[PDB]
């Protein structure tokens, strides 16, 4: 048996208050993480072999 | 950045939300004691001769 799995980390949610507010200041650590938090080009193009 | 703090303000305040309150509740009790002797109050009285 094989598997593949994304790992996006572990994020603590806490009951009884509003979900939402709490997935912003998530998405800005998890925007940081990716490096997509400030404006960005793609270079990728010379990551090749032949 | 400035979205980090606005978030984070956003979510300070709702946080700000009461759960229960706890007490106790004890007015009106008081503690009890333990009288161990009965207070009888009788003496006997005899004359000398027994009469």
């Amino acid at each position: 048996h094989a598997l593949i799995k994304e790992d996006l980390g572990q994020w603590p949610v806490e009951t009884g208050i509003s979900l939402v507010n709490q997935a912003g200041v998530f998405a800005v650590q998890l925007a940081n993480k990716l490096g997509i938090d400030k404006p960005f080009v793609l270079d990728a193009g010379s990551n090749y072999f032949t | 950045e400035d979205m980090a703090k606005i978030y984070g303000a956003v979510a300070a305040v709702s946080k700000n939300v009461n759960s229960s309150v706890t007490y106790e509740v004890k007015r009106g009790t008081h503690e009890l004691i333990k009288v161990p002797t009965i207070p009888h109050n009788l003496v006997l009285i005899q004359s000398d001769n027994g009469k």
